[PDB]
């Protein structure tokens, strides 16, 4: 249930631990081009907002 | 000159060819940074696919 392309639903994920080894591990997403952070050290970085 | 020959799936085809991190072949077969060589890929399909 994804809104439209204008009108993007925004979301803010907020003090919690988390687990983008799950998201990686997935094989549903055909493209995982991470800019500006490798997508393995995403499971060792802490970050904000 | 070391030829390497196999087969990999038709979506694929990127044989870690920088560093890619696709992980097809993160746990089957990576190809070094520093890597003086030719890719190339061949169709299958008709010859027993």
């Amino acid at each position: 249930r994804f809104a439209s392309v204008y009108a993007w639903n925004r979301k803010r994920i907020s003090n919690c631990v988390a687990d983008y080894s799950v998201l990686y591990n997935s094989a549903s997403f055909s493209t995982f081009k991470c800019y500006g952070v490798s997508p393995t050290k995403l499971n060792d970085l802490c970050f904000t907002n | 000159v070391y030829a390497d020959s196999f087969v990999i799936r038709g979506d694929e085809v990127r044989q870690i060819a920088p560093g890619q991190t696709g992980k097809i072949a993160d746990y089957n077969y990576k190809l070094p940074d520093d890597f003086t060589g030719c890719v190339i890929a061949w169709n299958s399909n008709n010859l027993d696919s």
